[PDB]
RNA sequence: GUCUCCGUAGUGUAGGGUAUCACGUUCGCCUAACACGCGAAAGGUCCUCGGUUCGAAACCGGGCGGAAACA
RNA sequence: UUGAUAUAGACAGCAGGACGGUGGCCAUGGAAGUCGGAAUCCGCUAAGGAGUGUGUAACAACUCACCUGCCGAAUCAACUAG
């Protein structure tokens, strides 16, 4: 009794503290042995039972049935003593003359069944005689022959069966759809409750507005299709009736995501077993059929045309463990990408996203959760044997401080010379950037204003914006500060293209650059316009740029990427270690509403992500939400000049994977003599 | 308790910061402040000093007062920018003065030798001027 | 440095027993040094404090106080912990400001309590976090209003006893004054006489 | 293991009194243009290190190597 | 053997106190005495190091040398070779 007092107390605090639900629109929402909403039984040996059998047997022994039972089933949980030798209870924890007695639960509940357990653990035939007609219950067959553990088994299984003891518990305690909907649609339908379907839905009328849900979806015997499961809250649903089909991304003024079909049957799921069936109406679950290629993840099914979408379900953890997916061998990629969309359609969870150099990611809540993704897809989803690993962490690089010389470059003609100096970004420019707020659309004079104010930029400069880096819209500028110059207009277009070649594809691992600007000094061009060609200039101009950006102390930056980490007091030292061993910090803690949640986040290098979570639940005890986001991008501490330093071997193994020369040219390859 | 005690102290200032500031991770002792709570505190506190430059912040139900310590390490930072004999001399004035003392003569050892690493009067190391203590050992008396 | 530290010691007491010429003897028990920096700075203006081992004003009274007769009997009044606070001004004044200086000595681990503080029942005004030190020690309180609330007085310790880790930080965290002690004082010396 | 030989333009090559040539790249002539051809330019601290003498890639000592030959 | 401490009371145990600038500078993703590059103070005292270690992401927390209480006579360290 000590025990269950203190595991259903427990369950009381840690429902009071979060399912602020008390009186009002739910009432008493409490757990509470005493009204028999709690139940004992044991799962492995088929049996469990409530005080109420127990206060059945009680009043047979000793309308108005339900009374005679409740009055002592309220009687017999709590502090309540019984004595035995008066055959009474008592509020008292002694008797009057002075002699304690155990509580009415244990003395009526735990004595008989501890009678019944000892005498045949301790094999006590004739006192199992005597029970068993004390008991009174039948000997059916098999059991008269039999002993030991498993006639303990069968006996009491006959004793008290599990199966009507919670039939009746929770028929008697759950509540049907009419009670559910009541309370439940408000966090259901986002349409207002004056709406036609909103009425159904509050009243499950099921001969008007179909609502459906489709939440789950398990796949068919055949291997490739599957069954769409929801449960029906209005309506009545039939074979091959038309329906819109709808799903989140839909918007009720648009045929986004939006089908009209009908349905192809209707099936009822049964355990192994599947059964189809004429008809649904409201209230209940079903699965059906031909609905597979028309929804993704989830959606809703509705016969009414201004229904609006259900609301999408939130889930505590968040994709936040990715592996990248390869085939074994490189012709699967179209089977390899039908496998992923079966597995991303199959578990309401999971994200398959392309990332930037193109391989496939398998995003997730925990290291086994990706593992039975990636077994399922390996066994049927492609049936492909399958490459795995990391996903593999992107870097932009930047440059120090100005470039100390004023960099040189020669055509191959040598008809050609530029003069030109690179310079970083004072602030986070490219964070507003990548914000908006400065972009190549944004019209010259109101930008230049724009620059000039904010960030002392040059006013000589203001209209001598050229380039704004990756495909005209990246973190990286051009312009010119050359003066009275004269074919350069014809360079141009020629030095741009070199300016974006050299951005998008770069000079320490061939990778893109961020927040760093290039303004070009000086020119001697050949007067005459064909000597001067775009492969005589744009060469020209990434060897100029790449000796510009190796001689101003190159740089490497990291993604490091907000994990904002749900979790309680109890273990906030626990997500401080781990961000503090995976060079991490919290920026921002804070305590919910509720009480014992604390809402936390922390900065963290993606590439110390690996493996994250699966250590945060090992110092939290499996009490960590850790959601992740990308946030930013932070200079790399090291100087990836010296090659003992991290950022060498970044780059070291960055160029291995892309197959290049390891060796980083010096600058002789790019800056040439006069 | 005088309709608000918030009276905990916060070590930041110089600029205003704001974003960079740890208001958000300071938020609940008082839980009114936020942002604009933030900003309304470092606006007085901008200057005075230029340092870490903690402060101690009496809350004012919406607004605060943030009076800063007279650190010796912070104010002798927020005066250097060197003798400054008369300013140190007054500095020392301005503060406490309690410092476990004995004598005047006492905090003037403490506070012209708490800068041993901020050097002292021109070209001599804070040392010397503080064994010989006796040009206006009396001087703050 | 320490020879010549015993000298200075030596010199400093004899000329500050020279120069006072009554004295107060003061106990000095497990006190902290920020109170006796404070009434030192309270006692700087018109009083001196001062108290090192128990010994080297004994050899220094017993040596060097032959000139200064009638300085014999503090020889078996100083033996344990003790203190000498050397005052000026009227002793009773002296008397009752001393016993007025009152610290909170807080409930540190490992120290006797011969005084009985008990919990009342009032609202603790504490987050719905910390039950769990009250529920182990046995104390059943439930949250009100978002606060901590004790339902009824309980006691909790006795006189010179012993008491528990939990709830030392018990009575810290309520910030309730434990057994609290300053500056215990027996003996007082004026010019040859013995008082209480 | 010992012994013998040898470490040079990008590549390979010969060679006390400032590294030759071939190809490699650029290159400029010729051509309607390519090809071809020719020309120049750039290009190796001569394996490293210690010594020796006015000075050493060379001469003498080591360390590495590589290659055989014996064992 | 060499040195050191010790009635001005050691050694050892048990009990107390071990503070302000200062969460010293510069490093910062976080470094408050304790991840580190430098400087290395003073007030108070009996005493406290801008720090012995443990510890915290840091705090916090202890711990130490520093001094004091009981304790009342010798003790302790580095070597040496039988």
């Amino acid at each position: 009794y000590q025990t269950f007092q203190r595991i259903v107390e427990n369950v009381n605090v840690i429902i009071s503290t979060y399912g602020e639900g008390e009186s009002g629109p739910m009432g008493n929402i409490m757990i509470d042995p005493v009204l028999g909403t709690v139940g004992f039984g044991s799962g492995l040996h088929g049996w469990a039972f409530t005080l109420k059998q127990f206060a059945e047997m009680y009043v047979a022994k000793f309308a108005e049935r339900a009374k005679k039972v409740e009055d002592m089933m309220k009687k017999l949980w709590g502090d309540r003593y019984f004595d035995p030798a008066n055959g009474k209870f008592s509020k008292s924890a002694t008797s009057p003359e002075g002699k304690k007695l155990p509580r009415t639960f244990c003395q009526l509940i735990l004595d008989p069944i501890f009678k019944v357990f000892d005498a045949i653990m301790n094999f006590k035939k004739e006192e199992t005689a005597k029970l068993i007609e004390k008991l009174d219950i039948k000997l059916d067959s098999e059991d008269k022959d039999k002993e030991g553990k498993p006639l303990l088994k069968a006996v009491m299984r006959r004793w008290l069966p599990a199966g009507d003891a919670l039939l009746q518990m929770i028929t008697i305690h759950l509540p049907s759809p009419v009670t559910a909907q009541k309370y439940r649609c408000e966090l259901l339908y986002e349409g207002p409750p004056d709406d036609e379907a909103a009425m159904g839905i509050k009243s499950c009328d099921p001969k008007g507005p179909l609502m459906m849900y489709i939440s789950k979806m398990v796949p068919t015997s055949d291997k490739g299709r599957f069954y769409a499961f929801g449960r029906v809250f209005s309506g009545l649903v039939s074979t091959g009736l038309k329906v819109r089909i709808m799903g989140p991304n839909y918007t009720p003024g648009k045929k986004e995501d939006l089908y009209l079909k009908p349905i192809q049957r209707t099936i009822l799921m049964m355990g192994r077993y599947v059964e189809p069936i004429e008809d649904v109406p409201c209230g209940n679950i079903v699965g059906l059929v031909g609905v597979d290629q028309f929804l993704v993840k989830t959606g809703t099914i509705t016969t009414f045309e201004h229904a609006h979408n259900m609301r999408v379900m939130k889930f505590s953890v968040s994709p936040v463990v990715r592996v990248a997916v390869e085939a074994k061998n490189p012709a699967d990629l179209p089977k390899l990408v039908e496998g992923l969309k079966r597995l991303a359609k199959s578990d309401p969870m999971v994200q398959c996203i392309i990332e930037e150099s193109g391989e496939h990611i398998i995003a997730g809540a925990g290291e086994l959760h990706l593992e039975i993704c990636l077994k399922d897809l390996e066994e049927d989803h492609a049936c492909i044997p399958i490459k795995k690993s990391d996903p593999v962490v992107s870097y932009r690089e930047t440059v120090s401080e100005e470039s100390n010389v004023l960099c040189l470059s020669k055509s191959p003609n040598k008809h050609n010379r530029l003069y030109m100096k690179a310079r970083p970004f004072p602030d986070g420019l490219a964070e507003d950037i990548d914000k908006g707020e400065v972009s190549a659309r944004q019209e010259l004079k109101q930008r230049a204003r724009y620059l000039a104010e904010k960030y002392e930029w040059d006013v000589a400069e203001a209209r001598k914006i050229w380039c704004f880096g990756p495909d005209g819209t990246g973190p990286n500028i051009l312009t010119d500060i050359t003066k009275g110059v004269q074919y350069l207009n014809e360079i141009k277009d020629s030095v741009v293209a070199g300016f974006q070649w050299a951005t998008k594809e770069g000079a320490l691992c061939e990778e893109n650059m961020r927040g760093v600007r290039f303004d070009v000094h000086d020119v001697t061009l050949h007067a005459d316009a064909i000597h001067r060609g775009g492969g005589q200039i744009i060469p020209t101009a990434r060897r100029c740029l790449y000796a510009s950006v190796l001689t101003a102390q190159p740089r490497l930056m990291e993604p490091i990427y907000l994990v904002e980490i749900q979790c309680p007091e109890q273990v906030v030292g626990g997500i401080y270690g781990v961000l503090n061993r995976k060079r991490g910090h919290v920026f921002e803690e804070s305590q919910v509403a509720g009480t014992p949640m604390f809402v936390v986040k922390a900065y963290l290098p993606v590439n110390e992500s690996f493996g994250f979570t699966a250590d945060l639940r090992s110092n939290t005890g499996g009490q960590a939400f850790p959601q992740c986001v990308f946030d930013h991008w932070q200079i790399l501490p090291g100087d990836p000049f010296d090659n003992s330093s991290r950022p060498s071997q970044v780059v070291a193994e960055t160029r291995k994977r892309k197959g290049l020369k390891e060796g980083i040219p010096a600058l002789d390859n790019f800056l040439d003599k006069l | 308790p005088n309709e608000i005690k918030v009276v905990y102290l916060r070590c930041t200032g110089g600029e205003v910061g704001a974003t960079s500031a740890l208001a958000p991770k300071i938020g609940p002792l008082g839980l009114s402040p936020k942002k604009v709570g933030d900003d309304i505190a470092k606006a007085t506190g901008d200057w005075k000093g230029l340092r870490i430059t903690v402060k101690l912040t009496i809350q004012n139900r919406q607004a605060q007062i943030e009076v800063v310590p007279s650190a010796s390490a912070l104010i002798i930072k927020a005066l250097k920018e060197i003798t400054f004999d008369e300013i140190v001399n007054i500095a020392r004035q301005m503060r406490h003065r309690s410092l476990a003392r004995e004598l005047s003569g006492t905090i003037k050892e403490i506070l012209g030798t708490a800068q041993s690493v901020g050097c002292n009067v021109d070209g001599r190391h804070p040392h010397d001027i503080i064994d010989d203590i006796n040009s206006g050992a009396v001087e703050c008396p | 440095d320490r020879a010549t530290w015993k000298s200075n010691y030596f010199l400093k007491i004899i000329q500050l027993l020279d120069d006072y010429p009554k004295c107060f003897i003061v106990g000095a028990d497990n006190v902290g040094s920020k109170q006796m920096q404070q009434i030192r700075m309270s006692l700087r203006g018109k009083a001196v404090v001062l108290m090192g081992k128990n010994t080297m004003m004994r050899k220094a009274i017993r040596g060097h106080l032959e000139n200064n007769p009638a300085l014999e009997k503090l020889l078996p009044h100083i033996r344990g912990n003790v203190g000498f606070v050397f005052t000026k001004e009227d002793l009773t004044e002296i008397r009752d400001m001393l016993l007025a200086n009152k610290v909170p000595a807080a409930a540190r681990a490992g120290a006797i309590a011969p005084c009985e503080v008990t919990v009342p029942a009032q609202n603790t005004g504490l987050g719905p976090e910390k039950t769990s030190f009250f529920q182990a020690l046995g104390i059943t309180t439930k949250i009100s209003r978002g606060t901590i609330e004790i339902l009824s007085d309980v006691q909790l310790i006795k006189t010179g006893d012993k008491v528990g880790a939990s709830e030392a930080t018990l009575l810290n965290m309520l910030n309730i004054s434990p057994f609290s002690f300053g500056l215990v004082i027996q003996q007082v010396f004026d010019n040859g006489s013995i008082y209480n």
